């Protein structure tokens, strides 16, 4: 029973260093999905491995 | 991973998306 | 009300699209 | 590393940072962590020392 919950709107980091002011700016890179399931762990004790792959939040 | 047995936590994925951000006054990321 | 309306100014004439003034200023 | 100047046109490179301007002073709070500054048209604007 993977109990999967909404990961609402978070995950947004800064992407660079560089300041920018009242700006809609869009960028494309490694990122959180929006409203997407976030997998929970238990606190049994089962001892997965999990692989980093491109990117986890 | 590393853990003390006899705990919650969230873990996500990441993936090459796209996003449209806001930046205000002070540099501040709001939506 | 036309000019608090419309809103960029200087923000392309930084890399030389220079914008002539008006021969007749808005007043 | 060189001098300090402002309202003079000047050649400038800030750690691989080019351009040549005039430097004035600014009030624009930048965060301790960001480092540069753009524009709308992604023109840098305004630069930390
Ligand atoms: C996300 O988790 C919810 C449980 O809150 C479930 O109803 C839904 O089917 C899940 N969606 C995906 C794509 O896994
Ligand atoms: C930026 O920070 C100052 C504090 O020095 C604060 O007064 C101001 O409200 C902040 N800007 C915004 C848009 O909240």
């Amino acid at each position: 029973p993977p109990a999967y919950t909404n990961s609402f709107t978070r995950g947004v980091y800064y992407p660079d260093k560089v300041f920018r002011s009242s700006v809609l700016h869009s960028t494309q890179d490694l990122f959180l999905p929006f409203f997407s399931n976030v997998t929970w762990f238990h606190a049994i004790h089962d001892n997965p491995v999990l692989p980093f792959n491109d990117g986890v939040y | 991973t590393l853990l003390a047995l006899h705990a919650a936590y969230y873990v996500g994925y990441l993936q090459p998306r796209t996003f449209l951000l806001k930046y205000n006054e002070n540099g501040t990321i709001t939506d | 009300l036309l000019f608090n309306k419309v809103t960029l100014i200087c923000a392309q004439k930084f890399n030389g699209l220079t914008v002539l003034p008006p021969l007749l200023t808005d007043e | 590393s060189t001098n300090l100047v402002k309202n003079k046109c000047v050649n400038f490179n800030f750690n691989g940072l080019t351009g040549t301007g005039v430097l004035t002073e600014s009030n624009k709070k930048f965060l301790p962590f960001q480092q540069f500054g753009r524009d709308i048209a992604d023109t840098t604007d305004a630069v930390r020392d």
